[PDB]
């Protein structure tokens, strides 16, 4: 399978007093690694799995004053997007941004973005040739023109076809217990009378990473889709991520109905069936 | 790893 | 702009008697500002933990609180949000079938 490294960043203005609050979260696919928030004590950028505290202090101390110098380039980019927006020091506003690369099965580059928005919109991004620029809207418009010129996208290009995918591959390896651990979903049903004459069933995926997931409900062998209720797949807060599917039935006709699950970690999809 | 240098919108 | 979806949960199946998580997952809202409690019996838990602020790719934000707790017969718990977009706290009961 692909892998992916994302570093997402969120700094809000505090018009009343100081700067922005900036938040920074590190991603090997759906693992948080690292973290720094402008509001806690350390001012360090901090490690959230075991596997990157098996870098040095040379590692914490580098990525601290990368992510001081990111949370300053939001700041001046909040002041920047309230003048091209012609918006007031009163108001507060939020810039936020994704980058990161992936690879493929074959460990190798598979793809590199860099996305940013302004007060929850779109506003530039990368192309897929990691040499050019999507702008949103027209202030989108200057940033595309600057950032041709001052070739922005040659240093991200080198980053995200060399640094970034090297350090994924090295995560990759040292996390190789959890990281390129799949946690097949446990699953299974529940039966809730709601009547004398109907009852819910509900199809329950529990304990599964990666996040991605399909459920889906069945009767005689055909699509349920309009008649199923579907969670949002939620975190478990242990790492894992959890949902499940429901459908209301007559009861007696609960043979009829069944439950399929179709997850990385399963060789072929599950099928559940109430006996 | 972060990137090494995050550009501005405008220096 | 964007207004906060809820889920109420529990990290484990539920048995009365063993301790588990209540997690109220937060997401789908815009801005980031936002306030979350968990309430046992309609009172405020004091010791709540939350994830780190990230985001979707439609930019909306999500969040996870969560408190460890032992769950018994009688006792009601909820989660209470309040956010710019909603005119006063939305509360979610926890049911433990969901």
């Amino acid at each position: 399978g692909s892998h992916s490294m994302r570093y997402f960043f969120t700094s809000v203005s505090r018009p009343g007093r100081g700067e922005p609050r900036f938040i920074a979260v590190g991603y090997v696919d759906d693992t948080q690694f690292v973290r720094f928030d402008s509001d806690a004590a350390s001012q360090r950028m901090e490690p959230r799995a075991p596997w990157i505290e098996q870098e040095g202090p040379e590692y914490w101390d580098g990525e601290t004053r990368k992510v001081k110098a990111h949370s300053q380039t939001h700041r001046v980019d909040l002041g920047t997007l309230r003048g091209y927006y012609n918006q007031s020091e009163a108001g507060s506003h939020t810039v936020q941004r994704m980058y990161g690369c992936d690879v493929g099965s074959d460990w190798r580059f598979l793809r590199g973005y860099h996305q940013y928005a302004y007060d929850g919109k779109d506003y530039i991004a990368l192309k897929e040739d990691l040499r050019s620029w999507t702008a949103a809207d027209m202030a989108a418009q200057t940033t595309k023109h600057k950032w041709e010129a001052a070739h922005v996208a040659e240093q991200l290009r080198a980053y995200l076809e060399g640094t970034c995918v090297e350090w994924l591959r090295r995560y990759l390896e040292n996390g190789k217990e959890t990281l390129q651990r799949t946690d097949a979903p446990k699953t299974h049903m529940t039966h809730h009378a709601v009547s004398d004459h109907e009852a819910t069933l509900r199809c329950w995926a529990l304990s599964f990473y990666p996040a991605e997931i399909t459920l889906t409900w069945q009767r005689d062998g055909e699509d349920q889709t309009q008649d199923t209720e579907l969670v949002e797949t939620r975190p478990a807060g242990d790492g894992t991520f959890q949902k499940w599917a429901a459908v209301v039935v007559p009861s007696g006709q609960e043979q009829r109905y069944t439950c399929h699950v179709q997850h990385e970690g399963l060789p072929k999809p599950l099928t559940l069936r109430w006996e | 790893l972060l990137l090494p240098l995050l550009p501005p919108l405008s220096p | 702009q964007r207004t906060p979806k809820i889920q109420v949960y529990s990290r484990h199946p539920a048995e009365n008697g063993k301790s588990n998580f209540l997690n109220c997952y937060v997401s789908g809202f815009h801005p980031s500002d936002i306030e979350v409690d968990l309430l046992k019996n309609g009172e405020r838990i004091e010791k709540v933990e939350h994830s780190d602020l990230s985001f979707s790719k439609d930019w909306s934000f999500y969040l996870l609180y969560y408190t460890e707790f032992t769950p018994t017969e009688k006792d009601e718990y909820a989660c209470r949000v309040n956010h710019v977009t909603l005119s006063q706290p939305k509360i979610v009961k926890w049911d433990r079938d969901m």
